[PDB]
């Protein structure tokens, strides 16, 4: 009962504010990764909102992958039982570690 | 003024996006793309909003 919302660039205070938005909501901080469980979010995303799924990439690992479009401000933290927890950290709003370590960028 | 109504319920989750209801009535501000800023005839919020729920009104 609703449509498909026209596509739409995605930026970084559209990052920032999905980033916001999802923290606040809860249920992903602490939730275990998965190929799936980041498509079901990616793509419920791009139905609502308009962005493509193709932004929530992270960094290879083997450690904390950290996320490539600035803005998203959850990095994919490994705990002990390698498997992966949602993790947010605001220090990723102003820090771009996947800049830093390395440049896919320019 | 151009005037729409809304022909869905649309939800934003950004304050730059203008969350309506199905049947309010929105003064388009910019047409640039596929998403138009508006503003709320009901609630004078303005953001931005995705086109295709909205139906053009000549009232």
């Amino acid at each position: 009962v609703r449509p498909q919302v026209p596509l739409r660039p995605m930026t970084y205070k559209a990052a920032l504010d999905i980033s916001h938005f999802l923290k606040e909501k809860g249920g992903l901080e602490g939730l275990i990764w998965s190929q799936r469980r980041q498509e079901i979010l990616d793509l419920w995303i791009y139905h609502t909102q308009g962005y493509f799924p193709d932004w929530q990439n992270y960094t290879p690992g083997p450690g904390i992958r950290y996320p490539l479009t600035f803005g998203w401000c959850f990095k994919l933290v490994p705990v002990e039982p390698e498997v992966l927890v949602w993790r947010f950290d605001s220090k990723l709003a102003f820090h771009h570690m996947a800049r830093e370590l390395h440049p896919e960028y320019y | 003024d151009i005037i729409v109504v809304a022909l869905y319920d649309y939800v934003s989750w950004s304050p730059d996006d203008l969350s309506f209801q199905k049947g309010d009535q929105m003064v388009v501000l910019e047409e640039s793309g596929e998403w138009w800023k508006a503003r709320s005839l009901a609630t004078r919020k303005e953001g931005y909003i995705p086109s295709n729920y909205v139906a053009r009104v000549d009232s």
